[PDB]
RNA sequence: AGCUCUGACCGAAAGGCGUGAUGA
RNA sequence: AGCUCUGACCGAAAGGCGUGAUGA
């Protein structure tokens, strides 16, 4: 039964499923390459990868209508907490050839579930890094477009803007998940959340935040303008 | 002024001109370690001195420890980050680089994780095991051997003794000083040694009820100290295993309690899976043999000390207070052992801050 | 759609082990929680594990499915873990129980049994 | 053919003649050391080719060994003593070595024998009882950095715990074979190893329970191994010392029983002076509470008299027997005691012979 | 008292003592040297060293008259069995100044306590050795004109004659002490002396025998020569 | 002439010892022989440690004399063996011998006491 | 001669608490 | 818990033996 036609963002695909269903989806880059063992499916000449929002919450965010989305074909973005690569192998798919992607993740064990697959797919630059520490890795990134921040941190409030100073180009933005206890455990949710868009606001436009229910509890997505 | 690229290192004019610049002449995934991890080498080294010669005193860094350890070389330096530097390269690479550069940056990028990501393994929780306890055997070793070094050495100079009670300098003494004469002011203070100390010893070398020894029984001996001189370094090479494979295993059970007492609790477990698979009761006593006496010639009650106590938080805290302590970071660690066994997910921060905040009191 | 669930329940077969303990907390004990629940495991003591769909970090059980396939004891999620607080003898939430000498519900329990055994492969 | 002077190396013609010479291009007294005894040098390896040149086969030496180990090298040697060489020098030196020749055969003797004599020092009875308790130590030592590195390299390799049970060869295999994927049949033999040896092993490398281990696992643990073997080196070097001041203690006990056991004897007396003032009664028995304490203390083979029982007389020699043979050795050790505390004079070939000839007897 | 005058030996001399008897001595080889604490007396310009029989063998043995001597000035002595130097201390004064002694003492801790003296006394050459390995020395020697052997030592007897082959030369002589329990201490003395006897003149002739005492038990001085 | 022999002994003072043995054999125990001799000393059963003049090598008992100015024990020499070996139980030659309980000759003894603790410089 | 920490209840309240109190 | 070998008598003889037999 499946359809597919283009979705409103440059590299996101929609999908009419089996039954009545939609779901987004992204131009697997290197066909025959299966990441994270999701859902590839067949189209005309190509397949797409399944993008599932229970998996990625960049996903999530895209499915509960992200309203604007910097990573696009092209991009150079840095990566923080880039981890198997689950989640950053889709923005791959997205980015394309002469997109350039840098993934920093710092637990050893799980970045090099990820080493094997740039070979096939050669736009992503695995770094075994701190993002605490921007200058550990300034000698192997360059200024980028787009900074994306997971890493569920307390601190991760001002990793984004450490990390921006350093890489994040004038103008350019760059988009951080919050899970708001790894903020405070304690304090109230929207409170967390509010606080951290007012850190925030003191280098950035905080352009955005979207919550991420149903998919995850107590998350959400800001993006936000470096000036 | 100084930044360095995945190719060579660039000092910058301070408007924003290149001055010059050194390529790596090893492997550049290995001189960059050591630069990005804020160690200086001498593609370093040979630059500034280069800078100088042009007339630069000015310096300035992208890392706290490549400027700190620059004047530790003389240079007065300072650290910036997106330094002047940084910002030329990073801003726009294929100036430097070709149209090509990010498939560098690619190679030496990749080439530069290979390096430090240890090989997949499922044995290397049982290689702490050994080496954590293979450090202790050292340690039987080492207490033995300076024994045997002390009263030896004590019959060409008893009085050294207790001098220097130190035993990693007692050992330096006789392994270079040697024979009893060879003392002097300025090789017992290259030694270390306050400069009371260099006359507490000077004094008893001039007078002694020492025994002699010609430069057969001195040369043993000092074949001994050798020994314990590398085994010493056996211990070093040791632990530094310890605290690079914690990465590998687990990266939260190190960064919560330490690598070393993470390697422990990872030891009277069996070993990781144990460790996980089992609950915070059976965490917070582990070590416990030795709390301490009352009953064995006198009379009183039992009660028990187990590993995890030596955690600075829980150690600097009181009688009354306490235990309650150990409850918690008992909790902590199963929980650092699942995510660390499954995942190695970095959690750690989390729950670090979960436990600091955690159960202040009642006191 | 957590990750540390093996095998996919049904939203009663679950419900009717939710009551199971619910009334097997009368003449015969259960121990309420997961530190005390793992205790029973190691030990034997356990009967069935019952656990939770809900519970994060998904890892603070996800160390019992292995556990107890190796001590030989059959395993549920009850996919709210709220309602398994209060199944058990309190409201405050119980990430997964166990139960040691059902009591009441005595018979009431290897339903489950004969439907874990091959529902999970 | 060759002999040595007090200043170079002679080889003489089959007749009279010279040949040719090599002068000592170090100390004389210092190469002399190593002819005399039968050592062979490069002084004299370097004249042995040279004689080739001139195309000689023919090789005749003073010394049983410098013809031995001339053959365990290329050429075909004979051992003559006071040869046409050692003839020709001793027999008018003036010739070859000037007006004065005296003077220095004088230099190089006397200093050549204050190279083999100790200094002068009443602490070195006891200096010997350290290096035999000192290396009775490093044996502890060893025994246990073994069995970390038995089981730990078994992660990696299990299967060769118990394939190389000889524990320096264990231990050497690791040091250089490193990892399992290194062995081969070449280097594996390069160890020792017969060749079935080679074969047993090589077929447990290709199959194999054994964990895995990278660059780093192995290059801390082959770093355990280069450990244990420098302790090896300096058991050798413990043992070279005891059977040197053993010559300058008690040359007596040295030459009667052996330079060891005469330093484990003099070891549980207290020293020198406290073994010949005392009976040969409180002398044959000695390590039998020392070899007892396996009944009722710790546990072993039934009870083993004494220390000096490791005599090879006293053990080739049955029950029954032997018995009357330690209350002999008893006596005479007794004596070489005293001899070696006052005097040091050499009468042990005659106690040793008067021994021999000793309790022939019943059986 | 003491009255100083030529003994029948070149290089021995005789005295007259505090009361009415005759001791021999010595020409001090280096004047102020003192080797075995020893009662040195003066003369005319020099002075001459006490030589006691009690201590010395062949000072006992030339006080029994021994009644060849080939030990003179000028000759060159290998010297076995040579200990602290009391007494090889006399011959040295004797051969004197164109003379030269070999030692060898075996036990190192006994030669030490020579090594000094020869300093000053320069014409003796102290040598760590085993007389048993004649080649163990076999560079530090030059032909001798006499061999001595002390040494108490159960093979003596052969020692000389394996000594008198490397070193001792054609017709030189050569003269050992032999304490006969040194041999066999089961048989006779005046058996072994025999036996002994006979051994040496498989190789030397057997020019003398002299019993050694009162002076030293069951000892004696045998002069061999070399044919 | 030895040189283990400190002190310059009578031609007479000695045999009385050499005879202060003889009957002091007699109702008091002796402890013939080198050996047995050095027993005593060490464990302070010797009053008086006579020795030979003779012995030979004169290494065996050497030791005597220190180990007695030890223990603090008067010691005589007796200028022949084979007469103290005859004097104590037995002809065969007897390198020294000393005096367990004097028995026959209690005070006899100490006569060779006093002397020799003057005698000795 | 070899083994196991304990399992709802501290807080005046606020409500913190089986994702561990308090007792060891 | 922490520390002590036994002292004239084997050999047919020869005579070997406290400068240790024989018994341990
Ligand atoms: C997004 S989380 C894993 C994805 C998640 N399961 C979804 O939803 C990504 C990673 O952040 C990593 N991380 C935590 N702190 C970091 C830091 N300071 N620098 C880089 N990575 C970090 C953790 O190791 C973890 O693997
Ligand atoms: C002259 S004797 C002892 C002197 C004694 N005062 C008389 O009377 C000297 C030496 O001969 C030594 N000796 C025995 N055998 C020897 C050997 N094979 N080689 C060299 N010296 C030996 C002994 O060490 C002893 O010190």
């Amino acid at each position: 039964m499946v359809e597919v036609k283009k979705h409103k963002f440059p590299g996101v695909y929609v999908v009419i499923d089996d039954d009545g269903s939609e779901k987004i989806a992204t131009k697997n880059l290197v066909p025959g390459q299966r990441v994270y063992g999701e859902r590839v499916i067949k189209w005309e000449g190509e397949e797409y990868r399944i993008w599932n929002p229970h998996r990625s919450k960049l996903g999530a965010a895209i499915v509960n209508g992200l309203k604007n989305f910097p990573i696009k074909p092209g991009k150079s973005v840095l990566y923080l907490g880039i981890a198997s690569g689950t989640t950053a192998s889709h923005v791959s798919d997205i980015v394309g050839w002469e997109g350039k992607i840098y993934g920093i993740e710092f637990s050893p064990r799980v970045l090099r579930e990820l080493v094997p697959i740039v070979e096939e797919r050669r736009n992503i630059i695995p770094i075994l890094g701190d993002a605490t520490k921007p200058e550990e890795y300034r000698a192997l990134v360059t200024k980028v477009d787009v900074i994306f921040e997971d890493v569920a941190q307390p601190t991760q409030a001002k990793i984004l803007i450490d990390n921006a100073k350093a890489y994040l180009k004038r103008g350019g933005y760059g988009m951080i998940a919050v899970k708001s206890r790894s903020i405070d455990v304690t304090k109230e949710p929207e409170q967390v959340f509010k606080e951290v868009e007012r850190e925030l606001s003191e280098y950035f436009e905080v352009i955005e935040r979207l919550n991420l229910e149903p998919y995850e509890k107590d998350h959400a997505l800001f993006v936000v303008r470096k000036p | 002024f100084i930044s360095e690229n995945v190719r060579g290192i660039y000092a910058f004019d301070e408007n924003g001109n290149l001055i010059e610049k050194r390529y790596f002449t090893d492997k550049p995934e290995k001189v960059l370690d050591q630069l990005l991890k804020g160690e200086i080498t001498k593609d370093l080294e040979e630059l500034l001195n280069s800078l100088k010669e042009k007339g630069y005193d000015e310096f300035v860094f992208e890392h706290p420890e490549l400027s700190r350890r620059a004047k530790e070389l003389g240079f007065s330096a300072t650290t910036e980050f997106p330094n002047i530097a940084g910002e030329r390269l990073r801003s726009n690479p294929e100036e430097f680089l070709g149209e090509n550069w990010f498939e560098e940056y690619y190679k030496v990028g990749v080439a530069l994780t290979r390096m430090r990501i240890q090989e997949q393994s499922g044995a290397r929780d049982k290689m702490v095991i050994q080496a954590i306890e293979a450090l202790d055997d050292v340690d039987k070793v080492i207490n033995l051997l300076v024994a045997r070094l002390r009263e030896w050495y004590s019959l060409h100079f008893p009085e050294l003794d207790e001098l220097l009670p130190k035993h990693p300098q007692y050992v330096a003494f006789v392994k270079t000083v040697g024979h009893r004469d060879n003392i002097n002011e300025e090789v017992l203070r290259e030694l270390g040694l306050s400069e009371e100390k260099i006359k507490k010893i000077l004094e008893a070398k001039e007078k002694t009820m020492g025994a002699w020894m010609d430069q057969t029984d001195i040369e043993v001996v000092r074949q001994l100290a050798e020994e314990i001189d590398r085994l010493y370094q056996l211990r070093k090479k040791l632990e530094d295993y310890i605290d690079r494979a914690m990465d590998d295993v687990a990266p939260n059970l190190k960064a919560l309690v330490g690598a070393k007492l993470a390697a422990r609790l990872i030891s009277l477990a069996g070993g990781l899976r144990e460790l996980a698979m089992m609950p915070s009761s059976t965490i917070q006593v582990l070590g416990a043999e030795k709390a301490l006496f009352r009953h064995l010639r006198t009379g009183a009650k039992p009660p028990k000390h187990g590993v995890i106590y030596q955690y600075p938080a829980i150690n600097r805290s009181p009688w009354w207070q306490r235990g309650k302590i150990a409850r918690a970071l008992a909790g902590k660690l199963a929980i650092a052992a699942r995510v660390d066994y499954f995942s190695g997910e970095y959690i750690a921060e989390e729950l670090k801050k979960e436990l600091e905040a955690r159960i202040r009191l009642v006191l | 759609k957590p990750s540390y669930v093996k095998f996919e329940v049904p939203k009663e077969l679950a419900e009717k082990a939710l009551q199971a303990v619910e009334i097997a907390r009368d003449t015969g004990k259960i121990r309420k929680g997961t530190n005390e629940t793992t205790k029973a495991v190691e030990r034997g003591q356990a009967k069935l594990v019952i656990i939770a769909e809900d519970v994060d970090p998904e890892e603070i059980v996800a160390h019992l499915p292995p556990l107890c396939e190796e001590k030989e004891i059959p395993y549920i999620y009850v996919p709210s873990k709220k309602e398994l607080g209060a199944a058990a003898g309190i409201e405050v939430a119980a990430a997964s129980v166990a139960i040691i000498e059902p009591g009441k519900a005595r018979d009431l329990v290897e339903e489950i049994a004969m439907k874990v055994k091959e529902l999970m492969k």
